[PDB]
């Protein structure tokens, strides 16, 4: 998969906004 | 008993910090990493299907309903969050969501 | 302003961390994917050890590689990785991924 | 000027065919 | 006259077998024009058809067309008898030369 | 077979260093590059392929230009080392006013 090529089809219109998970859980880092 | 593996798709338990749900999520780490860590690299599934490049579409034999988000692959402790199998994705689905997340990882 | 780019070294939050995703993405998305810095080196296997004098110490977890709002976090450039540390840790979360 | 951004604009239409510039002439290599 | 870097210029092309004259862009300097006899110049196209290489030449200048800035070439200006038509103005040369040095991989 | 970025190929036939990505050499058919000969002079543009390549000579950077590769035939030779495409931007850039 071409990095430009999936970059030249996202459109302000189409983004994801972060993903919520809530708190940190367990051994999570971060 | 279960530690889940590569292609589960999973239920995902998430908790606000002050006062939530369950969210599907596909997973990418192997069982041998997945049960010496308690952790996987997974990605979440979102009802929200845009068009957006990094999305995976999911086929509805499987009966998951949404899309996975291959560039938001992210670090979770499947223990604490309960994590419970659903379903196994094929092996197509599970390598465009590799093939799109290693672009942008800037794999070789 | 300032958009990460893939091998910056940043500061979040408070915390540092390694950028892997480009600032082509990142900076339409206001997000990255990136990796976290600590000092509690313990020699377990997905540790990659920074050089020293580089600026930030510490090893980069790999396997704690996530997708993150970086703007919310107010990301701040601290140095550039070395390119045999991104391509180790590139390497070490690409096997991790099941991505051979 | 960044070339993934300069190369996302092409089409099949605006493409244009190599310059001609003729037979070769005195000092050119090639 | 030496071409100098900046000049628009009529340069002639002749076919081999039984050619015209056509503007170019002069990008490389006179100080290297003069002692090699080459240049490197790209060719001004009638033919505006968006494309993201095109760069546009104000009418103040007098010369229709588009500066083709990725179809930069080595050609021997004496040998096709250069002719200077006008001077582009900086902006002008900074567009074609961004453009032209992205796609060449120039960092 | 779509020339990359650094590729020294064969064209109608004489040896060449590619400088253009074949994101743009594929669809365009056309590519920007530098054509080898063995005639090393020691002149101000030339940068000398180093030995045990696959190809000698030098490659002349004053004389880049764009062409149609796809009616050239273009074939794979090797790949230029980085030292070497670096050094024949570094005087093409230079001789394109480019800084």
């Amino acid at each position: 998969y071409d990095l430009a090529a999936l970059l030249a089809e996202m459109t302000p219109e189409n983004l994801h906004g972060e993903t919520d998970w809530g708190a940190l859980e367990g051994r999570e880092e971060w | 008993d279960y530690v889940p593996d590569a292609g589960h798709l999973v239920w995902l338990n998430f908790t606000p910090q002050a006062g939530g749900g369950r969210r599907p999520a596909l997973v990418l780490s192997p069982a041998a990493y997945n049960g010496v860590t308690g952790l996987m690299q997974a990605c979440p599934v979102t009802s929200r299907a845009k068009g957006y490049p990094f999305e995976v579409t999911l086929p509805a034999h499987l009966g998951v309903s949404g899309v996975v988000l291959a560039d938001h692959c992210r670090s979770l402790d499947w223990r604490s969050r309960r994590a419970e199998q659903l379903a196994e994705a094929p092996a197509d689905v599970l390598a465009e969501v590799r093939g799109k997340l290693g672009s942008l990882l800037g794999m070789s």
